[PDB]
This record gives C-alpha cells, structure tokens and sequence, in this order.
C-alpha cells in the first residue's frame, strides 16, 4: 500500500466503514472463520436524487429523534510542589 | 568525512575540485571517490515506523 | 465507548502524571537516581554537581509537564467555550443553526452532567416518508399570478392544492393562502389552475 | 503618513426619511480555512543517536522522553485525520448530480466534478491545488482520507446542496426544482419570493457573472 | 561530550514538538470553524450577519483543497437605493393603521406600503396593514385614505 509494506491482512475487493486506520484510504478491521482484512475503506451508499425541474419531493409523516453530543468542560486541578518534587 | 547509507551511481555535475555534495538542509549528499572519479549520490538506508 | 471522548482526556492526564513520576527513576547522567544515596556517598564538592544534574533533569521534566497541562486546558477552555455556547443557545432557547444542535431541525435541547464534561441530548425533527409530486412555481387565474404564502403548490396527478412544505398538508388553492403580483406571463413553469375565492 | 480609517460619508438622517433599496446583486465571495497539518513523525532515536550504540546507551538515562514525544505527535496526528474527517465527513450518503443539468437557468458545471479530468475534482478545485505547493528520522505520515476521497465527499455535499436544498442535511434527501429552492431563500432573507421570479434570468446571469469572476481572480493571483 | 549534546538535541526536539502542539491547537480552532461554516453555511442557510461573506447570506458551495477548504458563499445585496418619505402609521378615520410587514413610503403624492428590503408599492388596503389605538398618541403619523377591498 501507499503506507507501506502489511503483512498478515487478506485484501479484500469490497469496501467497508473504516475500523482501524492504515493510511491512504486503506483500513483494516478483524471480519469474517475470521481473519484480518485490508480494504478501501468506503464513503456510504451511493444514491441518485431523481431531480428534474417540477418534480418536488414532499415528507407525509417524521420522526423525533433524540441524538447525544459529548463534551468535556474540566480537567484535574493538579498541583505540583515544585520543591519537594524536584528536592524532596 | 563518515556516515551511513547506500551508495548509487549518481546524476550531478560535481567541479573538478568538489568532492562532497550538501542537501539543502546542511546534510550530505553526494561525495567524489578519492580513486575512481565517479560522483556517488549518498541514500541514507531504508527505515521505518513498525 | 460512547464517552470516549471524555474517558481520553481523563487517561491523558493519569498518563501525563505517571510519566512525570517515572522521570523520578531517572539518572539524567548523575551515579543514581536517588538524592538520598547520592547524599550519603559523596561530599559537597561533586555530589553538588551530581546534585545539580538531578535538578536540571527533573526541572526540564517539570517545565515539560507544565507546558503538556498548558496546551490540554487550552484544549479543554476551547471545549468549555463550546459547551456554554451550545447551552446558551440551544438549551435557554431554539437555535435555528444547522447541525450545531443535533441531526435534522432542532426542536429542543437537555443537559445532563458527566464527570468532567456535559452530555447535551439534542431533540430534533427529522422527515421520515415522502412522496414524490409534480409542481410549479406559480398558476394563472385570471392573467394574474398566485404564489404561495407559507407552502408550495403540489399536483397528485390531475389536482393542485397547496401544502406547506415541511409537511404534506395539502389545502384547496385560494386567495387567502397565495398573494397575487404582476401577471403570469414572466413566471417560468407557469401552469393553469383555477384560484377559488371565498 | 498617518493612516485615514476610511473615507468620510455622513448619512442623511432624518425623522421622516427613508431610503428603500429598488434593486439587488447577487455576490460570489471566497473564504479559505485550513483543516490540517503535515502529519509529521520523528524517531528520536534516530535522530539524537543515529547509528550509534553509545549514544543509546547515555540517551536511555533520560527515561521516557522519547516515549511522550512519540505520543504527542502521534495524537497530533490523529487530530489532523479527525479534524479532515469532521470538516468534510458530513453527508450520509454519496449523492450524484443526474446528468441534465436543468437547473433554473444556474450552471454549476464548475464547481461539479469534471467525468474527464486527473481524479475527478472541478475547476476551481484544480485551480485551489494549482496554486499551492529526508531519512534523518523524519517522516510524513499520509492522510487517512486521500484527495480523490476528500473530492467524492465535496461532490456528494454539492450535489446534495444543489438537487435537494437543505432537506439532504436534515434527513432524507427530497428533490426540488432550484428555482424553488432559490424562492425559498429569498423568503428566508426577507425578500419575498415573487421577486425571484419575476427576476430569475437576471440573478441567473449574475450568479453565472460572479462564478466566472471568482474563477479569473483565483486563475490570476496565487 | 554525548551528554551535551544529547541534552542539546532533546531541547531542540522539545521546542519542535511544542511549536508543533501550539500551531495544532491554532489547526484545530481554524478546523472546528470550518466545520462549524460547513455545517450552518452549506447545508443550512445562516441568518448569522458576517457569518457567511457580506450582506444577506442565501447559500454557499464547499471546495476541496490541499489540508484546507474553499466556502464559494453565494448573498445577497441591495444595491440601488431611492430616498421616499416614510411615516409610522397613518390616519384614516381617528384609527392608527400600522404594516403587517414592510413599511410606508411616499413618493411625494400619495401613500404606499413596501417590504423593507425591496421596493415593491402596493396600494395601501385593510390587509397589508393592522389596525392599533387612535391618531394621537404616535408621534408623526399622517393622513390618508386606507383603500378597503
Ligand atoms: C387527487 O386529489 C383529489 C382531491 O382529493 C382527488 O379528487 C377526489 O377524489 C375522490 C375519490 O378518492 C372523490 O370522492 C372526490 O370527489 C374528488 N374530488 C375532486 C375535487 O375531484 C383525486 O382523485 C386525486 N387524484 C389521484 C390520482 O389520487
Ligand atoms: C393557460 O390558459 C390560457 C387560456 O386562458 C392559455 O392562453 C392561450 O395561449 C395560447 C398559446 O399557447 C394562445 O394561442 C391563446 O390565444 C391563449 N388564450 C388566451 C385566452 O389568451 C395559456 O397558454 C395556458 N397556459 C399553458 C401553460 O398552457
Ligand atoms: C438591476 O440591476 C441589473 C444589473 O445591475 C440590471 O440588469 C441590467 O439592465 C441593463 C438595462 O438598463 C442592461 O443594459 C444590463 O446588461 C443588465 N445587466 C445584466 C447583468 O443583466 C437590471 O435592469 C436592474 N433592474 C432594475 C429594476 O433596476
Ligand atoms: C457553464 O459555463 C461554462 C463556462 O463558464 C460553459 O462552458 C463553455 O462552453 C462554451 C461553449 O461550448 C465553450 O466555448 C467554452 O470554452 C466553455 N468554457 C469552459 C470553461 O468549459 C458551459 O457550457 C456552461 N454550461 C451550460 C449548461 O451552458
Ligand atoms: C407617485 O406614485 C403614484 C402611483 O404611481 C403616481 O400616481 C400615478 O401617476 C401616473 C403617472 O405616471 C398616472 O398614470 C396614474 O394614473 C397615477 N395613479 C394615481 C392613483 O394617482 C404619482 O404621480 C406619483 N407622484 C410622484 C410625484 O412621483
Ligand atoms: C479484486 O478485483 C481485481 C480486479 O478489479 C482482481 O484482479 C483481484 O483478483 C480481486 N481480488 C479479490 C480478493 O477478489
Ligand atoms: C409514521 O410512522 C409511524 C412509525 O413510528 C407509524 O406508526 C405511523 O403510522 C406513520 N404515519 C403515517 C401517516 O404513515
Ligand atoms: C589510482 O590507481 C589505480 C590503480 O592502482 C588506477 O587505476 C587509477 O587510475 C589511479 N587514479 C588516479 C587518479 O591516478
Ligand atoms: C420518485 O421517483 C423516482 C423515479 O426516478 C423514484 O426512484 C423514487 O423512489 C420516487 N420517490 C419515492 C419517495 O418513492
Ligand atoms: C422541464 O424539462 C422538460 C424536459 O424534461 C422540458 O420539456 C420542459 O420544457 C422543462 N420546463 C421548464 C419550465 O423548463
Ligand atoms: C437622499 O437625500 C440625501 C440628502 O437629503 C442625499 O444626500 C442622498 O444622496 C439621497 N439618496 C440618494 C440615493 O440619492
Ligand atoms: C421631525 O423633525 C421636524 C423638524 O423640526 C419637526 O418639525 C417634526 O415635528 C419632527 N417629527 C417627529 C415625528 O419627530
Ligand atoms: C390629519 O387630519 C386631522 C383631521 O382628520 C387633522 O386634525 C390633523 O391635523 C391632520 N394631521 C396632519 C399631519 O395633517
């Protein structure tokens, strides 16, 4: 690969989520027994929007989802005693 | 001068007076065999993360 | 491993702190690691030097760390910064910013604490079945164009009603759901349509 | 000299005036970020002690320095790859314009991949990566996502944006005619929409106008 | 000899490694905004002023580029102006008539209602403006005929 010389992974033709990242597009992931694979790694399922110029697509019914975004605010409040530290 | 790396059959012009070659960055590049008059283009061997 | 995210900035410092105590174990180029022994074997002349090796070693170590803890709760403010932003405007209120309060149209937002870090569960509305139906901009009525208010104009094959467009609700065409302006031969996509009036 | 903040213009205020625009333009205007680094590596090592036992031997006195050098880089990064993969990973799916392109009169054929190019970018994207431009223990490590990636995802934003609006974002991608999208902006900036389409050749032209100036400032000035 | 330089070498690789965190961090700010613009710009449209290039902000298109994006940010901008003379309200009979969305102007004559941000006339009638208490209260309201449908 791009990356480099990897040993000990079956590459494979079919793409998939990355799992673990190699590098340049390649990412190898433990799948089905059950080997180590290396593969280019995909970006979703492709799709066409039937797009032509009267043509509108309307929604009839929805769904309320509840989504969970993390974020970290503090860390420890370390404190070093520099003299006992570096001259205990 | 002493260091490290492969030796390979160069492609510069060195003066009849040059003998070692300097990359850019201070590093040497190339050198002239004190026999042979032949310009050696110095590449530091192959290595790599594991 | 949902909260990775803060469990990784919990780890980091542990493993900035045990780096900081393994530089403890260090010679830093003295005859051992331990003041104490270094103390009790030499004399002031040079168990002052092999004191003053120690003491650089272990003050570089210090300024590193320092420096380490620095960067992080620059880091770590940025975060915080974020955090108050998104519960000013989106916990206290409604934020019609894209994809900065969840998936989809934001609807509402709740905080929950965590150790070290907050968890927003962000409510949202998401369209979920849709249909396919032919439009136009606009229809003429009497040589005069209509356009919708609030919605667009849809055609379930042979009829034109009205729906919003978040929506599918249609509603019979009329003068209280479109305004008029201008006469319809500007329009492009015009269709013909009658505009029933109460 | 001393420096003049700008030229002076006093403004006609007055209880019982207004002034009303009667007319707009539709501007094309560029904003350039940076998303990431060089994902730099360096083997310490290597580098204090090439080739040299000695040296190793005295370096190892120094503890674990190496070993939270080697970390800091690495989580460098790893930030690099998730900072290029949060700034452009953000569509579900790979969407791709149809090939008519009867877009209200609007012609993206600049910004849409080009099916006959080097690795399927567009104009001005060829034109953005025109314009910009060893073994000591130092290496670079390559980008998760290679541009030929980056370009895909950039493509399936686009195409997203032109042939749903911003239905594609929120969920479920539904189709519009552009016009219609174009109408429903106007709405969202004030400006109702019948303006739009009793102005749609002209602010066609203008929006085509100002893509082709952006097109010769970013050819002209590196 | 080897220690000195050792230490000297670390200390290089230190002040290199801190540099490097420090314009990571700048990267990571400059990352997050682009994402944030990507996010608000792109797939949405910003009512954020200055947010999304000067004036009213209607769409915008993502660029690829080498470690970096390109936001084409595509607004909207008035442009030609007219001077008309504007009142708050206007008085028909003893009642204050206000507009439901725009604003009276007066081309010298007669009395029109426009949006604020396009001048379109239009004549002044019960359903472009509300009516609210009585002729002396605002201060510089005026007369005229409110036309009735
Ligand atoms: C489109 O919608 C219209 C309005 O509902 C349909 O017309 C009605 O059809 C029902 C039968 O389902 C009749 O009972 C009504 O009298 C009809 N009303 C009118 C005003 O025509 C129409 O059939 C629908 N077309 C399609 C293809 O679904
Ligand atoms: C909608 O109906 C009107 C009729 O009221 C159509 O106007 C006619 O247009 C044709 C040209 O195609 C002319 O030859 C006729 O003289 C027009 N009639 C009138 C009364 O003006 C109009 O074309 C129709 N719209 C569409 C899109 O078909
Ligand atoms: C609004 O401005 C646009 C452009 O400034 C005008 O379009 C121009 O119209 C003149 C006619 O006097 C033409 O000569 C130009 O070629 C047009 N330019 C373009 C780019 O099409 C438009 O007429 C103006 N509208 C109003 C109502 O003032
Ligand atoms: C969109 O605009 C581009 C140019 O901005 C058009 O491409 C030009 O087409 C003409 C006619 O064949 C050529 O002479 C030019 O050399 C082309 N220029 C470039 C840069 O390719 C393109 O045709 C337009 N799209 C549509 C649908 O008309
Ligand atoms: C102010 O605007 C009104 C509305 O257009 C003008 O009144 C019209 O003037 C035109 C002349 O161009 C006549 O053909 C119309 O019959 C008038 N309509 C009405 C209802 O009076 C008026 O002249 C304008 N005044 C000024 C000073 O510009
Ligand atoms: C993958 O496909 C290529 C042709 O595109 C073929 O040469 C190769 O053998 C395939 N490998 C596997 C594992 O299917
Ligand atoms: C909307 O989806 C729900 C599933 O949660 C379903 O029960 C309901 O019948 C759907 N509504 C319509 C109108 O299809
Ligand atoms: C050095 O000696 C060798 C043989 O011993 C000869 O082939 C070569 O040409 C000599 N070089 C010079 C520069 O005289
Ligand atoms: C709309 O029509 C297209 C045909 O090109 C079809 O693929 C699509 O599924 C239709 N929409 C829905 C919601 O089924
Ligand atoms: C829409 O496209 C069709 C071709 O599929 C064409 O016949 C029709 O005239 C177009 N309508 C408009 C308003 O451009
Ligand atoms: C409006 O009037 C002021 C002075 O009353 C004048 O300076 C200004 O130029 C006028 N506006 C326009 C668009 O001419
Ligand atoms: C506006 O200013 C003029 C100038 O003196 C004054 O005569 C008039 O009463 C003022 N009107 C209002 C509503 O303030
Ligand atoms: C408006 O008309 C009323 C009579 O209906 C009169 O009392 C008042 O002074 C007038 N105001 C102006 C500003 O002309």
């Amino acid at each position: 690969t791009r990356a480099g010389c990897l040993i000990g992974a079956e590459h494979v033709n079919n793409s998939y989520e990355c799992d673990i990242p190699i590098g340049a597009g390649i990412c190898a992931s433990y799948q089905t027994s059950q080997s180590i694979i290396a593969y280019t790694m995909s970006l979703g399922a492709e799709n066409s929007v039937a797009y032509s110029n009267n043509s509108i697509a309307i929604p009839t019914n929805f769904t309320i989802s509840v989504t969970t975004e993390i974020l970290p605010v503090s860390m420890t409040k370390t404190s070093v005693d520099c003299t006992m530290y570096i001259c205990g | 001068l002493t260091g490290t790396g492969v030796l390979t059959e160069s492609n510069k012009k060195f003066l009849p007076f040059q003998q070692f070659g300097r990359d850019i960055a201070d590093t040497t590049d190339a050198v002239r065999d004190p026999q042979t008059l032949e310009i050696l283009d110095i590449t530091p061997c192959s290595f790599g993360g594991v | 491993s949902a909260l990775g995210k803060l469990q990784d900035v919990v780890n980091q410092n542990a493993q900035a702190l045990n780096t900081l105590v393994k530089q403890l174990s260090s010679n830093f180029g003295a005859i051992s690691s331990v003041l104490n022994d270094i103390l009790s074997r030499l004399d002031p002349p040079e168990a002052e030097v092999q004191i003053d090796r120690l003491i650089t070693g272990r003050l570089q170590s210090l300024q590193t760390y320092v420096t380490q803890q620095l960067i992080r709760a620059a880091e770590i403010r940025a975060s915080a910064n974020l955090a108050a932003t998104k519960m000013s405007e989106c916990v206290l209120g409604q934020s019609k910013r894209v994809d900065f309060c969840g998936k989809g149209y934001h609807l509402m937002s709740f905080p929950q604490s965590a150790p070290h870090g907050v968890v927003f569960l962000h409510v949202t509305y998401v369209p979920a079945q849709e249909k396919n139906f032919t439009t136009a901009p606009a229809i003429c009525h009497d040589g005069k164009a209509h356009f919708p208010r609030e919605g667009v104009f849809v055609s379930n094959g042979t009829h034109w009603f009205v729906t919003q467009r978040n929506f599918y609700e249609p509603q019979i065409i009329t003068t209280d759901n479109t305004f008029v302006s201008g006469n319809c031969d500007v329009v492009i996509g015009i269709v013909n349509n009658t505009v029933y009036d109460p | 000299y001393t420096m003049s903040l700008g030229a002076e213009n006093s403004v006609a205020y007055s209880n019982n005036s207004i002034a009303i625009p009667t007319n707009f333009t539709i501007s094309v205007t560029t904003e350039i970020l940076p998303v990431s680094m060089t994902k730099t590596s360096v083997d310490c090592t290597m580098y204090i002690c090439g080739d040299s036992t000695e040296c190793s031997n005295l370096l190892l006195q120094y503890g674990s320095f190496c070993t939270q050098l080697n970390r800091a880089l690495t989580g460098i990064a790893v930030e690099q790859d998730k900072n290029t993969q949060e700034v452009f990973a953000q569509v579900k799916q790979i969407y791709k314009t149809p090939p008519i392109k009867d877009f209200g009169g609007f012609n993206f054929s600049q910004i849409l991949p080009d099916p006959s190019k080097p690795s399927k970018r567009s104009f001005i994207e060829d034109l953005l990566f025109n314009k910009v431009t060893k073994f000591n223990g130092l290496t670079v490590l390559p980008p998760l996502l290679t541009d030929e990636m980056i370009a895909q995802y950039t493509s399936a934003l686009l195409a997203g944006t032109i042939t749903s609006g911003w239905t594609f974002g929120a969920g479920a991608a539904l189709q519009i005619p552009f016009a219609m999208q174009m109408a429903y902006r106007f709405n969202g900036i004030g400006v109702t929409q019948n303006v739009l389409y009793e102005n749609q050749k002209l602010i066609a032209n203008q929006f085509n106008s100002a893509i082709g100036k952006i097109q010769d400032s970013l050819s002209s000035t590196a």
